[PDB]
């Protein structure tokens, strides 16, 4: 029941790493996971006749000559592989010849701000998890749909952030925002606020110049800030984030903190702060002695003097003066 | 020094029970110390190692180090080899060279022809496509071909310059595998149960068996054997325990 190029084994269809410019029209109706990957496959090498294939339930297609979004796809995929291809345009169409989609990769593709056709995903309402790793974006969709519940985009040229764009997505869960050109004027009003059940926010390797403020606490557990440049952390950037039990920051340009910011992490478990420039004054005083107030149950990394000199490389808790 | 032909394989220790179900655990064999590297697997968010001083230590949750990796890993596969931890980087058949000590990778190598990223994984799949193992002869790679139908292919891999020094076919399907590890040359295939499947390569020739391996959970994600102790390290369903060899 099976072409003869590509090898089929109760269910699985290996037709991966064949050379294949177009993909095979003898296909086995029972098909549940197809392997096509690592082939010359294009838009135009796709059947309308796959359309049918009703039982197919994952498609990896990584590694091909699609150079835009494909259709002609079983009406009822629920996973999706097209990273590593040539993707640009993303039509309403497109999308809404699998509204049963669940979850979508698009890693390593050639894809940006306004390629995406706008409301492509009002149609695709079972789509839960979006990996826009490696792609050309500059900023971010609007008509994302709500049952997102994952979102990366990293790696990216992610410079400027609208507000409507993340509101409505009360399903995110994870946000990964790696490797974009993030500056806090790039940044939306309360963009992060409405995120009810956001659980992680990853912000690493931005150009943040200082802490974010109006994050959300109903469910934040982990907040990644690694790899910036921060100055200054506002007062109110921790508040109400109770349940953050996980909080790095490492590498970034901070000398002195602010009164009581920490009152309100609660939940907290894990606090790094490596490669800071922290100097010694009387600003800094007020840390000694909650160091000291701390539970043993808290781990704190990275928090020694550099500065002054006199007591550089020095743990802060245990100085007098 | 070659223990033996397996005889027996039996459960010895319980360390805990992690809040990962799946991932993988090892010590470096060539190493004389009692430092435990640890990395629970969760798909498409792995690219650390947690480093331990010790085995109680370990059992306490008491680090020493973590380890950020240059890669994603794909599946429970990886292994600790002389100071350099070896491991797949996500979505490509390539094995990436990873010194401990400078924390800087000083290599990589391509494993010919593999298939991954769950095209031929394991039975519990999680990108188990290519499993590393370690024994008296050297570096392992233990994966399937599209040539060679998805059945268990071994080479043997030179940790030093990366270079793939002789391949094996074997007639075991490595979806079918619940894990897999190497001893003398000889291949351990599981299916979970029982050991119903070996390979001696200083042969070319393989041989089918029958060795209980214990069910005590059901989800077996990782096995690797280690020549230094001369036991198996294997994640159970979120447990964390040892099994001894009978030789
Ligand atoms: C969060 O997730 C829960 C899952 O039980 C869901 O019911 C809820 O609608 C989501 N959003 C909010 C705001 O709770
Ligand atoms: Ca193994």
């Amino acid at each position: 029941s099976c072409p003869s190029v590509c090898r089929c084994d109760a269910g699985f269809i290996y037709c991966n790493d064949r050379f294949l410019t177009s993909i095979p029209t003898g296909i086995p109706e029972d098909a549940t996971t197809l392997y096509l990957q690592n082939n010359q496959i294009n838009n135009a090498g796709i059947p309308s006749d796959l359309k049918n294939l009703l039982k197919v339930e994952r498609i990896y297609l990584y590694h091909n000559s699609l150079d835009e979004f494909p259709t002609n796809l079983p009406k009822y995929v629920k996973e999706l592989h097209l990273q590593e291809n040539n993707i640009r345009t993303i039509t309403y169409d497109s999308l809404s010849k699998i509204p049963y989609l669940e979850e979508l990769h698009l890693d390593d593709n050639s894809v940006s701000a306004v390629s995406i056709e706008e409301g492509a995903f009002r149609d695709s309402n079972y789509l839960r998890l979006l990996f826009l790793s490696r792609n050309h974006l500059s900023t971010i969709p609007w008509g994302l749909p709500r049952t997102i519940e994952e979102l990366r985009l990293d790696d990216n040229r992610i410079s400027t952030i609208s507000s409507p764009s993340l509101q409505g997505l009360t399903s995110l869960k994870r946000l990964v925002l790696d490797g974009n050109l993030l500056n806090n004027h790039g940044l939306g009003d309360k963009v992060f606020f409405n995120l009810v059940n956001l659980t992680e926010l990853s912000l690493v390797r931005n150009s943040l110049t200082a802490a974010p403020v109006n994050l959300p606490g109903t469910n934040l557990r982990k907040l990644y800030l690694q790899d910036n440049h921060i100055n200054r952390v506002p007062p109110n950037a921790f508040s109400y984030l109770r349940q953050l039990y996980r909080l790095d920051m490492s590498n970034n340009n901070l000398s002195n903190l602010p009164q009581g910011i920490f009152d309100d992490l609660d939940n907290i478990t894990q606090l790094i702060l490596r490669n800071n420039p922290w100097y010694c004054g009387c600003k800094m005083k007020w840390v000694r002695d909650w160091l000291q107030s701390l539970p043993v149950k808290v781990n704190v990394r990275g928090l020694m003097c550099q500065a002054p000199e006199k007591v550089r490389g020095m743990a802060i808790k245990d100085l007098n003066a | 020094l070659c223990p033996g032909l397996l005889k027996g394989v039996y459960q010895s220790e319980h360390l805990f029970e992690s809040d990962h179900q799946s991932g993988a655990w090892c010590k470096d064999p060539l190493q004389a110390s009692d430092k435990i590297y640890y990395m629970p697997w969760t798909p498409y968010r792995t690219d650390t190692l947690t480093e331990y001083s010790s085995k109680d230590d370990f059992i306490a949750g008491r680090p020493t180090t973590t380890y950020k990796l240059p890669h994603r890993v794909d599946g429970t596969g990886f292994v600790v080899y002389d100071g350099a931890l070896f491991f797949n980087k996500e979505r490509t058949r390539n094995i990436v060279k990873f010194d401990l000590r400078t924390r800087i990778k000083s290599g990589e190598a391509i494993i010919a022809n593999a298939n991954y990223h769950d095209t031929s994984p394991y039975r519990w799949g999680g990108k188990s496509d290519i499993d590393l193992a370690v024994d008296e002869n050297g570096l392992w790679v233990i994966y399937a071909t599209e040539q060679n139908n998805g059945k268990i292919v071994i080479s043997q891999l030179n940790p030093y310059t990366l270079r793939i020094e002789g391949t094996w076919d074997t007639a075991y399907d490595k979806r079918s595998a619940s894990n897999a590890f190497m001893i003398c040359g000889i291949l351990y295939v599981v299916k979970s149960n029982k050991i119903d499947y070996i390979y001696n390569t200083d042969q070319s020739k393989d041989s089918l068996v029958d060795v209980p391996f214990p069910n005590s959970y059901q989800y077996i994600a990782a096995v690797d054997y280690n020549p230094r102790d001369n036991l198996l390290y294997v994640w159970n369903n979120y447990h964390v325990v040892k099994y001894s060899l009978d030789f």
